[PDB]
């Protein structure tokens, strides 16, 4: 079994600077991990998945990429809208399947 | 594609609910088709997940209480809960699965309290 | 003439599950007691048919099919079971006489840095009947619109990429996995 951490939690960052976002998997990963916007109120939508590989429709402002152990997601624009909460994910064995673990705040 | 979700209110502890995912652009036969729960202020969970074939895994917290069902005559999704009072007191999610990992076509929330 | 078991469990390169490979082993010595003293074995483990006394027994047809799997996905090759690979890959019979054999191969089989070689099927119509292959690459269909050649959206390349690293945890290590189906061939 592994568990999904993430280190910054809540955050504070302005319009001018970036945001880097970090989330660790326990005994090691694969090259599968995807990353969800989820606005106050709203049904969360796919942002990253797999590894950089970009959505359509998900603008090239976002651009997370990592591999192994380590994973981040990095915003390089100024973010007009201030954006909320973020997670990861990973796909796993029979008893545990989807794990998303911690969320994480970022704010003005 | 849209996933618009249906079902909903309140239920009694102890009492029983179903939710109906209609999705209009994919067919239910042929995807990953699972299902989320949020209690409200915190992260994200697994309930169930229902394979192409003839398969359903479900999560250590709903399992023997929560039943799925697909009807390829509506082209809808089903869950059957046997409810609890910790067990559903959340908004639920119905979602599609592109490579194994990534869920993409997320539907609207209904919410299932219980009181 | 002493059975090519030594062929089969020391190949270079294996193949990925969705296309396994497969010998019919026949007319031959078996001596299964090759495998314990040269393979070092993860998951050792047989139904209907015993270690010790596997020498002592005659068949008419040994089978032997070969192929690479993640470690956490190993025990989905055992009778029944539903799951990625044993559902749309490679499903084994209810009643099984035969013998899975598992070994770690992270130290060979793991590569540089990526490993895309190895493929499985995610997507399938349906479950395979006992026994089964597919080696199809045609683009799946999702949805009542009609699917062309190209991928793009609502369409998708079955298949999908292992990763492999040396620096990977156990679970998702590379193990390979052989095994003997039972049905001339009697080891001495």
């Amino acid at each position: 079994d592994i568990q999904m951490t993430q280190s910054p939690s809540f955050l504070s960052a302005s319009v001018g600077d970036r945001v880097t976002i970090t989330c660790r998997a326990s005994q090691g990963i694969s090259s599968y991990l995807a990353w969800y916007q989820q606005k106050p109120g709203k049904a969360p939508k796919l942002l990253i998945y797999a590894a950089s590989t970009l959505q359509s429709g998900v603008p090239s402002r976002f651009s997370g990429s990592g591999s192994g152990t380590e994973f981040t997601l990095t915003i390089s624009s100024l973010q007009p809208e201030d954006f909320a909460t973020y997670y990861c994910q990973h796909l796993n064995s029979y008893p545990s399947m989807y794990t998303f673990g911690q969320g994480t705040k970022v704010d003005i | 594609v849209q996933l618009v979700e249906s079902g909903g209110g309140l239920v009694q502890p102890g009492g029983s609910l179903r939710l109906s995912c209609a999705a209009s652009g994919l067919t239910v036969s042929s995807n990953y088709m699972n299902w989320v729960r949020q209690a409200p202020g915190k992260g994200l969970e697994w309930v169930s997940v229902f394979y192409p074939g003839g398969s359903t895994f479900y999560a250590d917290s709903v399992r023997g209480r929560f039943t799925i069902s697909r009807d390829n005559s509506k082209n809808t999704l089903y869950l059957q809960m046997n409810s609890l009072r910790a067990e559903d007191t959340a908004v639920y999610y119905c979602a599609r699965d592109h490579s194994g990992h990534a869920l993409d076509i997320w539907g609207q929330g209904t919410m299932v309290t219980v009181s | 003439n002493l059975c090519p078991f030594d062929e089969v469990f020391n190949a270079t390169r294996f193949a990925s599950v969705y296309a396994w490979n497969r010998k019919r082993i026949s007319n031959c010595v078996a001596d299964y007691s090759v495998l314990y003293n040269f393979a070092p074995f993860f998951a050792f483990k047989c139904y209907g048919v015993s270690p010790t006394k596997l020498n002592d027994l005659c068949f008419t047809n040994v089978y032997a099919d070969s192929f690479v799997i993640r470690g956490n996905e190993v025990s989905q090759i055992a009778p029944g079971q539903t799951g990625n690979i044993a559902d749309y890959n490679y499903k084994l019979p209810d009643d099984f006489t035969g013998c899975v054999i598992a070994w770690n191969s992270n130290k060979l089989d793991s590569k540089v840095g990526g490993n895309y070689n190895y493929r499985y099927r995610l997507f399938r119509k349906s479950n395979l009947k006992p026994f089964e292959r597919d080696i199809s690459t045609e683009i799946y269909q999702a949805g009542n619109k009609p699917c062309n050649g190209v991928a793009g959206v609502n369409c998708y390349f079955p298949l999908q990429s292992y990763g492999f690293r040396p620096t990977y945890g156990v679970g998702h290590q590379p193990y390979r996995v052989v095994v003997l189906s039972f049905e001339t061939v009697c080891g001495p």
